[PDB]
């Protein structure tokens, strides 16, 4: 059959400046845009994630065609010739050769979009500046960051894998999550799931894209969207499909009439280990593993 | 007697390109009969009949050697290999001009070999500012508008064809096959006289080179041609429309803009006070599609409809804004143009304000302050625009108001500097331009807005019109204020 | 004389395509008559195109649609090979939003009965009647009609934009169609002139005949 | 003009009188010298403004410089509309609005 | 006698970079153009869709003549001679041979050309376009060209409206496959990579009537920029109480069930007599059970 695991992942709350895009003169600008309800939140790109698991890959030491140094901070290619049966980054994420036999490009297995900031941006900035009192141009500067968590979209074509094996260690990578591309020096955001909301299905549908939102505009929260709930509670998505894991479980369980809502039946585990251990189990068997 | 051919603006079935056609055949006749008066030294005897708005063709004998006498003589090649077109007045024309038109209608008409022979790349070096610079061009030795009577004409009677004649894309432009293997049926058909007019076709229009600004001009030159068709309204008209034209230097037809070349075809007009004046025309954009492109390939057609305000205001900008300029290295005329008078022209042409997409076409699409140092070269000409505006004054006060902010802003700094230790206008005025691009939303932007302000001090404009100003940034959406601090930044007058 | 019959028209997206305009998706302003004679055709399932030879139609645009561009990776037949890389070119083509019009459809000119307005306004009385194959649309196939209603001389009661027969129009909207090459395409000038007057002047009276 | 208009002008109104009143106060406490500074003033004001950090800060500092400002006869005829607007609208907002008053502030001649 | 499927559905709220245009410098351009009230909306081309319902039949069995090769990224065709009786791509999208472009009959007596059963118009953004824009800079120290590229994305939801002639189906059970793509609909031709935009619906208007016509093209729209409510629109709402667009001829589902019961009068409005289910799979069981019966399916 045709298996797609969609996925929607929080992240815990923290200072963020993982997002800079083209700077303004001296302060150093963090990407955003508009969102729910019209106010500016602060994006990750997915693009960002997608580097994330592929240094996974690379440190776990799975066979990766593009392998990243470290010292010398480039990118070296194992092989020219992309090729997808025997490297997991060419299988997962796909390539394309474009320049003037084997094909010249794969659409890849992992679909991912744009980490949004839970909460609207405030306009937080942060001065730094170099110490001494021989100040020059690059003396002083500024730098914006965000105090949120972020949410994540992603889906995974799992019949489209060249090898079907290698879903699980891309749901390893997603929750061993390595540094996302930031300002780790002065910002150490985890990017780590803290809230997840996976869909094992052979149906194409997913309605479990940014299902999280917030109580209050600025605070750490974090609880589930009421459509979603909602779309639980009609029937459209089957429980039996559902997997929900983190801290979101508590706010699930203290919920009113949890034990009759069919939310109840869905495989809820408030350790993030089991959720994805069971996940994997059921994975297995329905691939043949 | 009765005229083998007629052609008539008033007919139902011609299109635009038609009349265009019927145009260039005209002034290519007014040529002729001033270069053969008499009718016995044209080949065949052929003469014709203009009026305002008909052309009526004569000729005994075989119809084929009358047509091939017209066709040869009205496209012709000099002794360079440049495509000589006695419709227009070749002798007043120099020879860059010449070899633009030659590059253009090669380029837009000419895109295939199998409709012109190639000669060798000539090259000449025409002395400028005690520079002497080689132009390379392609020079030519046979071009099908040169022999297209033998397609006009029967191969066995040599007479005019009674019946339709399948036409290509070097004809009629967009004319395409879109099916290529059914090129015997699916090719656009056109009765023998309206073949003519399309042959004709292009004397009249012009030809634009259009720069993408952000592509450096000397990093990489020009490709995209414009070819400005106009509407057709009468012969004469338009005939004088073109003679008119020729005046025009060669820098003036590189724009970056549709708009600017639509309204460059119509910049020498004369506008009548007493007369509504009321002109179109459509410019169409061949543009190879990738780097490797064999031949330039149609993207868009712009239909461009002007007024007389537009043209009054085209031409206070093209007076007072900053000309073009004529970068001039290696055998290599670079021909930098005004993104300014570009953009006002779009934005003329469009029908919305003159200022509606100036920050993200000047400051966020800016590398090294290239767009940003020529706002202060054209402050001139803001301060004109602002002045002459047809309406929104009240924003015109804002500039007044935000000029003094700046007065302020900058004193302060510039009272604390000594002398030596001041610096120049451009990094302060960096340093603002980088702070208001700073802003994202309508709460931060007016937040800064608002302290600049009363960093300022004491604003005599803002107390004048404490009212209308504080409405005015209430309510009015933060680009447009941003786009407007930009542009009173532009006509600062220290 | 019958009333002549009005049908009101919104099509979200249209595309008239130029009849010269094949390297480029150009599109004309208006709906040309060809375009409404092969949609009505449709509205009562007449397959044959020379059944209702001699209408005449009027069309009154309710409103000025904008021109908008979109890319398309239209296919043509230029290689034998169906898979072939030439087979698939890159091209604009110009859209028209929110089309609003009126349309008066006149059959006293025909020969053959029952005429056009007899067969709209009967599939319009009784649409379980109506004989027919695909959805309506008005230019391309996928651009389907919103709403087409039998409506009266002021179903908006605004100022109407006619479509005037003008031989120094800059519209040359054709009434018959050769969609093989262009030798049986016919054409008229026309040009849009903004006047109310609910019913449609003489000049702007369009009667769809054969190339012959 | 809307009635959130005639609002912020009056808001506006309030706040020009406020600063005449603490200007005058000023005035008459440093009559010495050749004459009182106002930019100084206007600098003060702002750098007071502008060291708000959050919305109770900054109400607090509006409400004490609008008392000390004094009669103040634009809220003297529209204590319910102008204590509304203070208290409804973001303090971000207010303060802009604070500002512009500023900005379009004339000193009695 | 004829039977017409007419369809609104509209998509989930997400970031889309799904069409784009022809690429101009760093900058991949959403394409769009103008809308409602002269607003810039991102469009959707009908190609794209039509090509994402036949990559859906070709995915779950269902043998199609156009087969799309994903090692090679080109498509191939089985057949040379277009055969609608046996294949479904055939039979709904239609198809157009060498000769129906040399001639003006639809003969040639095998069949010329065949219209495509189903029509659907391009997806337009339910909220006006402002320029959004992403950086693209690529990893490495090694700072060449092709690198730091912009690509324009919008966060909104899409509408689009689509029509089947089931009638002109040649087999009529080849709707329901038609029906399930629409709502298992896998991806919108787009940068999944980047922007993984699922175009499953989440709200329906379905209307399955015999008549020509269907006033319920575009009936979803808020406007208010930067939002995702996305309620009814008036004029929509209008037509149903006018007396057209029979209320027991309508299907109504989604998110948009509960703003509807939300309203006041609903109970007593025109709109409370159509087929209205907050569960889309209850709404679509309901409906192919009609269509079944109509058509003799059973």
């Amino acid at each position: 059959p045709n298996y797609y695991l969609y996925g929607t992942v929080l992240t815990r709350y923290g200072l963020a400046s993982l997002n800079h895009d083209i700077r303004r003169g001296n302060k150093t600008i963090l990407q955003k845009g508009y969102w729910n309800n019209g106010k500016i939140h602060s994006f990750v790109g997915s693009s960002a994630i997608r580097w994330a698991l592929r240094f996974y890959l690379q440190k776990q030491g799975y066979l990766v065609n593009r392998v990243w140094d470290e010292e010398e901070h480039i990118n070296r290619l194992t092989s020219e010739d992309f090729d997808p049966e025997k490297f997991y980054d060419d299988d997962i994420f796909g390539f394309a050769l474009l320049e003037s036999s084997t094909p010249n490009q794969r659409m890849g297995a992992l679909g991912m979009n744009m980490a949004v900031s839970l909460t609207p941006y405030d306009g937080a900035v942060k001065l730094g500046a170099k110490s001494g009192r021989e100040k020059d141009s690059t003396s002083l500067h500024f730098t914006e960051y965000h105090a949120t968590r972020y949410q994540y979209y992603f889906g995974i074509d799992a019949t489209h894998l060249k090898d079907f094996s290698r879903i699980l260690p891309m749901i390893d990578g997603i929750m061993n999550l390595p540094k996302v591309g930031g300002s780790s020096n002065i910002f150490n955001y985890p990017f780590c799931p803290d809230s997840l909301v996976f869909q094992w299905t052979n149906h194409f549908a997913s309605y479990i894209s940014y299902c999280f939102e917030y109580c209050d505009p600025k605070s750490k929260e974090a609880k589930l969207s009421q459509e979603f709930i909602d779309e639980v509670e009609c029937g459209q998505i089957d429980p039996s499909k559902l997997w929900i894991g983190g801290t979101i479980v508590k706010d699930l369980q203290q919920l009113d009439n949890f034990e009759s809502s069919p939310l109840n039946k869905a495989h809820i585990y408030r350790n993030r280990n089991e959720m994805i251990e069971a996940l994997k189990t059921v994975i297995k068997r329905d691939l043949g593993l | 007697t009765q005229p083998k051919i007629s052609l008539s603006l008033h007919a139902a079935d011609t299109t635009i390109m038609h009349r265009v056609g019927m145009t260039g055949l005209y002034m290519t006749l007014k040529r002729l009969e001033k270069q053969y008066p008499l009718s016995r030294q044209r080949g065949g005897h052929i003469s014709w009949f203009l009026t305002a708005d008909t052309i009526e063709l004569f000729w005994e004998g075989s119809d084929f050697i009358a047509l091939s006498w017209l066709i040869n003589e009205s496209f012709q090649l000099d002794d360079t290999g440049l495509i000589h077109l006695v419709g227009l007045d070749n002798d007043r024309i120099d020879l860059r001009q010449k070899i633009h038109i030659h590059e253009g209608i090669c380029g837009v008409f000419l895109r295939l070999n199998k409709f012109y022979q190639a000669g060798e790349i000539i090259n000449t070096e025409l002395r400028f500012e005690e520079k002497q610079v080689e132009y390379q061009y392609k020079s030519l030795t046979w071009y099908a508008h040169q022999t297209f009577a033998e397609k006009l004409c029967e191969a066995d009677t040599q007479q005019l064809r009674h019946d339709y004649i399948q036409i290509t894309s070097w004809l009629y432009l967009g004319g395409i096959v879109r099916h290529a293997r059914t090129q015997n049926t699916t090719k656009l058909e056109e009765k023998p006289e309206y073949a003519l007019a399309l042959l004709f076709v292009p004397v009249v229009c012009h030809y634009c080179l259009l720069h993408i600004p952000s592509e450096d001009l000397k990093e990489r030159k020009p490709h995209r041609y414009l070819v400005v068709i106009p509407e057709i309204k009468d012969f004469e008209d338009a005939s004088q429309r073109r003679w008119r034209l020729q005046q025009l230097e060669t820098k003036q037809f590189h724009v970056s803009s549709l708009g600017e070349a639509g309204l460059l075809y119509y910049s020498l007009d004369d506008i009548q006070p007493e007369v509504a004046y009321y002109q179109a025309c459509q410019v169409w954009l061949y543009e190879k599609t990738n780097k490797a492109s064999r031949q330039r390939t149609l993207m868009s057609i712009e239909e461009i409809k002007i007024d007389k305000n537009i043209l009054i205001t085209y031409q206070q900008v093209q007076k007072y804004f900053k000309t073009n300029y004529q970068i001039i290295k290696y055998k290599q005329i670079f021909i930098k143009v005004n993104p300014i008078r570009s953009l006002i022209a779009d934005n003329l042409v469009k029908g919305i304000h003159w200022w509606s997409n100036f920050w993200e076409k000047l400051v966020i699409e800016d590398s090294k302050e290239y767009l940003f140092n020529q706002l202060f070269s054209n402050r001139e000409g803001f301060i004109i625009m602002a002045e002459n505006s047809e309406e929104d004054k009240q924003y015109l006060i804002f500039i007044k108001v935000f000029q003094q902010a700046m007065k302020g802003n900058f004193a302060k700094i510039y009272a604390k500097t000594e002398e030596g230790k001041d610096p120049p206008i451009k990094k302060k005025v960096e340093r603002l331009r980088a702070e208001l691009n700073y802003c994202y939303d309508e709460l931060s932007f007016k937040e800064y807005l608002s302290d600049f302000l009363v960093r300022g001090g004491l604003n005599k404009y803002f107390n004048e019109h404490q009212e209308e100003i504080a409405l005015l940034i209430k309510k009015s959406p933060w680009q447009e204020i941003r786009i407007w601090s930009l542009l009173a930044i532009a006509s600062y007058k220290p | 004389m019958i009333a002549p019959l009005i049908l009101y028209l919104d099509v979200p997206f249209t595309t008239f395509r130029e009849s010269h305009a094949r390297e480029m998706g150009k599109t004309y302003p208006v709906p040309p008559p060809a375009t409404v004679y092969g949609m009505l055709l449709s509205l009562v399932g007449e397959t044959n195109v020379y059944r209702h030879c001699g209408v005449e139609l009027a069309i009154a645009m309710l409103s000025s649609p904008k021109k908008s561009r979109i890319l398309r990776q239209m296919r043509r037949f230029k290689n034998a090979d169906f898979s072939h890389p030439e087979n698939v070119i890159p091209c604009y083509q110009e859209i028209l939003s929110n089309l609003k019009c009126l349309i008066w459809v006149r059959s006293d000119e025909e020969k053959i009965q029952p005429s056009l307005r007899e067969r709209i306004q009967l599939a319009f009385d009784h649409p379980e009647l109506v004989r027919r194959f695909g959805c309506l649309f008005l230019g391309e196939s996928d651009q389907l009609i919103k709403t087409i209603k039998l409506a009266r001389e002021d179903y908006l009661e605004g100022v109407r934009q006619w479509a005037i027969r003008d031989n120094r129009g800059r519209l040359t909207l054709p009434y018959w169609v050769d969609h093989v090459g262009s030798r049986n395409t016919r054409f008229l000038r026309y040009r849009i002139e903004e006047m109310d007057r609910l019913s449609p002047p003489d000049l702007a009276w369009t009667m769809v005949q054969s190339p012959i | 003009n809307s009635e959130e208009d005639k609002q912020y002008l009056i808001f506006i109104k309030v706040f020009q009188q406020a600063m005449k009143g603490n200007f005058a106060k000023i005035y008459a406490k440093t009559e010495e010298g050749k004459d009182p500074p106002i930019k100084k003033k206007v600098e003060r004001l702002r750098a007071e403004l502008n060291y708000c950090y959050d919305e109770l800060s900054f109400k607090e500092y509006l409400s004490d410089f609008l008392v000390r400002g004094g009669l103040n006869k634009y809220f003297n005829e529209h204590q319910e509309e102008i204590a509304l607007l203070i208290k409804k609208s973001p303090w971000q907002e207010i303060r802009i609005w604070s500002l512009l008053a500023i900005a379009s502030y004339k000193p009695k001649d």
